[PDB]
């Protein structure tokens, strides 16, 4: 949303001082003269520049921080002297910054002077390339700093490079002058013996290697995996790479950006892998509900080359519907609260297929009115309004 | 063979090349059955006719033959359609050639390539001739690199040695007016003379040439009249072979046994005959020297002697195949120069890049399911464009 916005127009700047933001048609000095649009994004921003402020200096220590504001408010709100002391309940800029330093010894000054005083989001474009002389892992990351709502990066940036070997986190020093970072990569022995990959978190996986090119070990990267920045990512992958980290990351931002990133590729072992997404619980619900859209596109894309049915109509006879017969969707149970999420997303999607004529085809269509007829609410313990109303859409 | 020299020709070499005297006749023998008789018909008409009467001129049993012939005479350009009558130049040429307007040569030819040979290989004892050197050398069966030392042998020289004396000749011939294209000769004045053997400057250093090989033979210190020996136009066997790989040879001349030592370990000499071993040592030598099984075998086949032409096959199949597979024992490395990309995104868009580098001539190597394509530095700038402009597409 604040990429977006600052992206759109200029930029959100918190703590303004006194026109400091000169690149928008109304004045910050004052809460009545911002737009709305300006006041969301003023308060979105400062809760992600406090996100930040946790990630340099850890969450205990930030709690003491504001346990430390709220106990001088506390001993302050008890007084009665006029104001002598009763202005210790209002918190200031430079009172916050002196309580985070009394705390923790670390002051945040750049961390401060970056994402608060200065009103700019920034752009990372990233593409790599594997030598296999050297066994290194040579990334290119360039900013685009000359955009409107741009600026320059100058800090170190995390970088998650999962191999056959596991998951490695690499920190990259990005100076104004910087565009190669060489990070060194590991063995490929858990293809020589078939053994299990590990992952991010303790567990490994079986993964089907068939895909991955024979020279490199690297199955994904990530640039910037814990949103440590204000930014805007475009890493270029290759489809197998994309389609590794939507099946066996545990990270749901990552197989967010990985279903976004399939768009681009609409080859059959995409469709496999969002479909595999489909098919499984244990993935978590949201990232099934981008799968459908997703799974949407891509098939709408490789028309007159779809073998089968429709997209998603098999998968949702299998989930949501009886198994004997296929056409009679099952009656409502809503008490899963995944499923139905799944199940009022699914047609939604499902209605976004279009033939070789550009229309609509009457399987779909006529899936979408069977399961408005055999409707039946009567037997759940919940209502039945939103799904209803989802079949409108 | 000719007829591929005289296909690699264009139209206005060609009807120069159709002199008067030779060359419409040498061309017609060519003519392998049916076309003899097509150009014999149409040899009178100053009417062309229509391609239809040609195509149904010949049954429906063989009609290859007729499509076959019909190709190669209209790449000869003999007519054209003129909408099929003859070429008139060619037609005249025709006209006027139908009815219109020796055993010490064969020895001295025998000797002078025997000559060349013994030059050609290794031998201290050779006729000493700096043009003949260095037009072998330029031939691409010789490679000297330091004019003081005399030139080595390369390895195309030893597969041009063991090819018989007929191919061998014609091959030489063939990279002669090759080469004399390339130094400036003409190419169809000293043609014509070939054809018009087999019935200027450059003229008499050609023939020049062609007396060092032995062809033609003045035997009248250097007059204007020739005698051309046989192999100008244009015998029984002597190794014996044994079960336990032992060549028993009837030779006394030294181009035989340097030829059968080139790929045999030789052990008694006797005045008559000489005794070899076709061992491992000896076959891979030369097949590390260049040569392969097939021009061994056939060697070895054509000069057989009479007393095994009797058994079928002649040459024994333990020793064929002893040879063939001390051949193929041998699997050797290559060199080519090449640049890899890499992370090449979406499948579909990568089948298009291939056929990118396939017609320009830089593919070396491609792999659909890596995406993994070699270019060479020679055309980098010319496919590295075109990928920008695919991204610029998008």
């Amino acid at each position: 949303k604040i990429v977006a916005y600052e992206l759109k127009t200029g930029g959100v700047l918190l703590h303004p001082i006194f026109n400091p933001a000169s690149h928008l048609h109304f004045s910050i000095k004052h809460p009545h003269t911002l737009s709305w649009e300006y006041y969301s994004m003023f308060q979105c921003k400062a809760h992600l520049v406090m996100r930040l402020i946790e990630n340099r200096i850890s969450m205990e220590f930030m709690l003491q921080v504001f346990n430390k504001l709220l106990s001088l408010a506390s001993t302050a709100s008890s007084q009665k002297f006029q104001s002598h002391m009763w202005s210790q309940m209002l918190v200031s800029t430079s009172g916050f910054l002196k309580s985070i330093s009394n705390v923790s010894g670390k002051d945040i000054q750049p961390l401060i002077k970056q994402w608060v005083d200065q009103s700019g989001v920034v752009k990372f474009y990233g593409s790599f390339a594997f030598n296999r002389k050297r066994n290194v892992l040579e990334l290119e990351i360039k900013q685009d700093y000359t955009s409107p709502g741009t600026q320059k990066y100058v800090g170190p940036l995390k970088v998650t490079v999962q191999e056959l070997d596991g998951s490695f986190n690499h920190t990259l020093q990005i100076e104004e002058n910087s565009l190669k970072h060489d990070i060194p990569c590991h063995s490929k022995s858990r293809r020589n013996k078939k053994k299990k990959i590990p992952l991010m978190n303790g567990e490994e996986v079986d993964m089907d290697l068939s895909a991955m090119d024979a020279d490199s070990p690297l199955l994904w990267i990530r640039i910037d995996p814990d949103m440590s920045v204000l930014r805007k990512v475009e890493f270029e992958q290759a489809d197998f790479m994309w389609q590794y980290q939507l099946r066996y990351e545990r990270d749901v931002v990552a197989q967010q950006e990985s279903i976004l990133a399939l768009e681009k590729f609409p080859t059959p072992a995409s469709r496999l892998a969002l479909t595999d997404i489909l098919e499984q619980e244990q993935c978590f619900y949201r990232v099934r509900m981008s799968a459908c859209f997703c799974l949407a596109k891509i098939a709408n894309s490789m028309v007159s080359t779809w073998t089968g049915p429709p997209a998603m109509k098999s998968l949702f006879t299998r989930m949501f519907c009886c198994k004997s017969c296929p056409n009679i969707v099952k009656t409502n149970n809503f008490m899963s609260f995944q499923s139905y999420f799944l199940q009022k997303t699914m047609p939604v999607a499902m209605a976004l297929l279009r033939d070789v004529h550009n229309l609509c085809p009457k399987e779909v269509l006529t899936f979408i009115l069977d399961l408005i007829k055999y409707n039946d609410n009567r037997k759940n313990k919940f209502s039945d309004n939103y799904y209803r109303a989802e079949m409108i859409d | 063979n000719l007829q591929e020299f005289l296909g690699g020709l264009s139209p206005g070499v060609l009807d120069r090349l159709y002199g008067h005297p030779a060359t419409c006749l040498a061309v017609f023998r060519e003519l392998p059955s049916l076309a003899k008789n097509w150009v014999m018909r149409m040899l009178f008409l100053e009417q062309p006719l229509p391609q239809a009467a040609v195509a149904l001129w010949v049954k429906k049993e063989f009609s290859k033959a007729q499509e076959e012939s019909t190709g190669l005479l209209s790449g000869l350009r003999i007519w054209h359609t003129q909408l099929l009558i003859l070429n008139p130049i060619f037609r005249q040429n025709l006209r006027i050639a139908l009815l219109g307007g020796v055993p010490s040569l064969d020895k001295y030819a025998e000797e002078r390539w025997e000559v060349v040979l013994h030059f050609m290989v290794g031998s201290p004892s050779a006729a000493v001739s700096q043009d003949l050197a260095q037009l072998l050398s330029q031939a691409g069966l010789m490679k000297s690199t330091e004019p003081g030392e005399p030139p080595c042998i390369t390895s195309a020289g030893f597969q041009f040695l063991l090819l018989d004396t007929p191919a061998q000749l014609w091959y030489f011939m063939l990279q002669y007016l090759q080469t004399a294209q390339s130094r400036g000769m003409d190419l169809v004045e000293i043609l014509s003379f070939l054809f018009q053997l087999s019935f200027s400057d450059s003229l008499l250093n050609f023939l020049q040439h062609l007396r060092e090989f032995g062809l033609v033979f003045q035997r009248k210190r250097k007059s204007r009249r020739y005698y051309p020996t046989r192999l100008a136009i244009n015998q029984p066997g002597f190794i014996v072979v044994e079960t336990n790989y032992r060549l028993y040879a009837y030779t006394e001349s030294e181009l035989q046994i340097a030829l059968i030592a080139l790929f045999s370990e030789m052990l008694y000499r006797f005045p008559n005959m000489v005794v070899a071993q076709v061992t491992r040592e000896s076959v891979q030598q030369a097949i590390a020297s260049g040569i392969t099984a097939q021009q061994i075998i056939h060697f070895l086949r054509t000069r057989a002697h009479p007393v095994m032409l009797k058994q079928t096959p002649v040459l024994p199949p333990t020793i064929t195949d002893q040879i063939r597979l001390w051949e193929l024992e041998r699997d050797r490395l290559r060199f080519t120069e090449g640049v890899l990309y890499n992370q090449f995104l979406s499948q579909v868009d990568f089948e298009l890049l291939l056929a990118h580098a396939r017609e320009l001539g830089v593919l070396v190597f491609e792999n659909s399911a890596k995406r993994l394509m070699v270019v060479t530095p020679a055309g980098h700038s010319d496919v590295k464009r075109f990928w920008k402009r695919q991204k610029h597409s998008s």
